[PDB]
């Protein structure tokens, strides 16, 4: 089928999150845990750590669907991926399956052409949101929204469009509001009764 | 009495300067720094205007 | 109840008529069916947010931060739907409810609002970091229609040298507290120990006060005593003699 | 050796097309004749006030400190373009080189440059001060690609524990050494004086190299070693027990 | 000959600088040595003495032309050296001379066009690379190169040009390398196998 990437798919109802989301880290999951349908933000300076804590919370965590979108960043961080997770497995029934039969990714990398960083998330999201309807949990990392913002910024700049803060546009706390309201726990559009899941994970680089 | 005095004066001196030292290293510069920052932050929002 | 509800997925541009549909029939409730009625307005920087947006595509000279030039007068035909009038036997309370950002009080959006409402109630992030509710702030928060009603034939006679003493006494023990942090835990004087410890009490037993909680506010005035009852009653300047006589002595 | 000058009397606006010339040469003699090139581009500071100036000149949107706002996506075309590619037994390794306006590392050329490349080699003004050379502050440092390259089979089994533990007891003794200038040099404990010591040793004969001096990393990581073993085997709680028990002892 | 004051003037070759500037001073002769064709700077201040520097260089000194430089001096600030330079004198042969017989003057005040405020140390620095390239050794000074640079904002800030770091241009060290980096010693264009040299002394007032 093909769906819009700009249109929310549709559900039947909105459901609160009652679950963990299980990183392999002592702290994020003693102090301040997420949820399987909640809404993150890991900001951080450069060298800090928001790659490898999202490249860790993608191998070890509980959902059944990994969506990695990686948004204006280096581009010998998908060959990383690419080459690691063929080789870690999980036990199911004893038999060992590889991680990467249940990953996806979206790589638009910083030398990359600046308008499809935009093209990039929500290309991200709308594949979060076909699986979730399936009846799966699914978490999406969003590698640096920032590159986002500052392409939404490059666009807007180009339009001689008025700035509104340091730059940015007036209507980017609207698209970044809309974009994070697409996780949550849902209960499925359809009549065999299931029960799906998004969670967003993002990177910010202040 | 000497020795008395001697001994109280000899610990008051290390406290006043230990006071001294940290007002010196620890007090001042983090100010300074954060003088710096706010002629930074506004220079900053001029060139917006 | 009467809901308008604009959600963070829902068009932007509506937030402009929003808080305008739910001033328009609590209005009509009050004023022409009699009854009195409470206006809670949430994010009231959102809808800054979209006059912003509207305001940046007109092109026109922005104001500070880019907001419109003509956001004061924008925002005063909200606030300013609120009160009660001759002759009619209904009210308007009204309370918006901002998020300032970086929690800045120079913003743009909780400046202009200050100028037009009658004071403001302050949730400080310090107190919340250190597991208060509710987490407020009582040296920067206000109410400009208190002196008028409180006192002896509304709620009780010691109602505003309490509260002025409180006052008073939580900014001194401030003032203590910053330099016995920073010079000296045993420079302080003998009474320089006495507004900590009322700090200390004040902050967990005035303030916090409980989820489902419902004082009356004769055991909030009680407990307010019970706090000033720390002090020598010579150290208590902000109020009279003839309600220290009556008052403090229990 | 191909050398690409462009000097300060030069004109400004052909420093913008000089890395890429470089880089073009790099890789056609990488990816298609197949040999391993060593780029180094001298003065990224000045390809960006040249970027800058081009971009005033023509009015675009700026960034922090009037550099424009697409210089993360400048500066990405540029240091993106080194690597290795399947099927093809060329390389491009790059080493630009920055000077940091007033020693600052938050200024948008060493913040954006930070975001874009795989580590980098901090070099120090206070170790300049006290000849000493390399004078390479190494807690700022960074090598992205350094867990992948090291340990067994690559250089040797023990290679990033050592690596860790000094970079914990660099740290603790630059700690210490800001402590005793406030509280004296007599009020430091038994294993203060170790870290001081550490600290001593570590600058100057880990760091400290000579300008023609060509060390193997097996000598690097027995310097180390000598290093390490200033301490008990007990407070080195970084490294493994089965590590200490082959290592250590020795 | 008439040449533009903004560019180069043409040599043979660039060579390296190796032999002493003698001032006559035992400081700055001993521990801190200047080349002739380096590059020195000093601070310009109040009650600092500071005319040690320009006096020795004109009187007692191996240079065989001297260029002083004002760059927007106050008004009495001028009268002083344009009262005190017609005085000092040398021996040459055994006779006694005037300096001004190998000297010229630059000068301008805080009201003079700000336009000669700027474009003063091109024609101080053209007039010494035309006497460098007759054989000479030039030796150049700039005094109060920040009432320079405060001239220079002032022109950028005249053609609504965006500020930079305090203000000043964006050109702001461009200029001010390109600028050091015409002194030197050279290999002469031309027949007769010369060889000249350009010594440049600033003066900054933080």
């Amino acid at each position: 089928q093909v769906w819009p990437v700009r249109q929310v798919r549709p559900v039947t109802e909105k459901l609160p999150a009652n679950h963990p989301l299980l990183t392999g880290q002592r702290v994020l999951d003693a102090l301040f845990p997420c949820v399987q349908g909640g809404t993150t933000a890991i900001p951080g300076a450069f060298g800090c750590g928001k790659t490898v804590i999202s490249q860790s919370l993608s191998k070890y965590s509980n959902s059944d669907v990994i969506i990695y979108v990686g948004c204006g960043e280096r581009g010998n961080e998908m060959s990383e991926v690419l080459r690691d997770f063929p080789e870690l497995t999980m036990e199911v029934d004893g038999k060992v399956e590889s991680i990467m039969k249940r990953t996806a990714l979206v790589a638009n990398t910083s030398n990359m052409p600046v308008a499809a960083r935009e093209a990039s998330i929500y290309t991200g999201i709308t594949l979060s949101e076909y699986f979730r309807d399936m009846g799966y949990h699914v978490s999406m990392m969003a590698d640096s929204t920032s590159r986002w913002a500052e392409a939404l910024r490059e666009i807007s700049g180009r339009l001689a469009e008025m700035p509104a803060d340091s730059g940015y546009p007036a209507y980017l706390g609207a698209r970044l509001a809309s974009f994070y309201e697409r996780a949550g726990r849902v209960k499925c559009l359809g009549n065999p009764e299931r029960e799906g899941s998004v969670s967003i994970v993002g990177a910010v680089s202040p | 009495s000497l020795q008395t005095s001697f001994v109280t004066l000899d610990e008051a001196i290390k406290i006043t300067n230990r006071r001294v030292n940290a007002i010196e290293h620890v007090i001042i510069p983090r100010i300074e720094r954060t003088l710096a920052y706010i002629i930074t932050e506004l220079d900053e929002r001029e060139r917006e205007e | 109840v009467c809901l308008f509800l604009n959600l963070a997925n829902d068009p932007t541009i509506e937030r402009i008529i929003t808080p305008r549909l739910a001033l328009t029939t609590a209005e009509f409730l009050a004023y022409q069916c009699e009854k009195h009625v409470l206006v809670i307005l949430t994010d009231m920087s959102s809808y800054a947010e979209a006059l912003r947006e509207v305001s940046a595509a007109r092109e026109e000279v922005p104001g500070r931060r880019g907001f419109p030039g003509y956001m004061y007068t924008d925002l005063a035909t909200i606030y300013e739907r609120a009160g009660r009038v001759e002759g009619r036997n209904g009210s308007i309370t009204q309370i918006p409810i901002l998020t300032m950002p970086n929690d800045d009080i120079t913003h743009p959006i909780p400046d202009l609002t200050g100028y037009i409402t009658e004071g403001q109630i302050y949730v400080d992030r310090q107190l919340h970091n250190r597991q208060i509710y509710p987490p407020i702030n009582v040296l920067p928060s206000l109410s400009r229609l208190m002196k008028s009603a409180i006192g002896e034939g509304m709620t009780r006679k010691d109602h505003a040298d309490v509260s002025n003493q409180l006052y008073a006494c939580y900014a001194i023990g401030k003032d203590v507290q910053a330099m016995k942090a920073v010079v000296g835990e045993e420079a302080l004087t003998s009474d320089d120990l006495l507004y900590l410890e009322f700090l200390q009490k004040f902050e967990r037993n005035f303030i916090a006060q409980g989820p489902y909680e419902n004082r009356t506010v004769f055991e909030t005035l009680d407990i307010g005593w019970q706090l000033l009852r720390i002090f020598p009653k010579e150290m208590l300047k902000r109020i009279p003699q003839s309600t220290l006589s009556e008052f403090y002595p229990r």
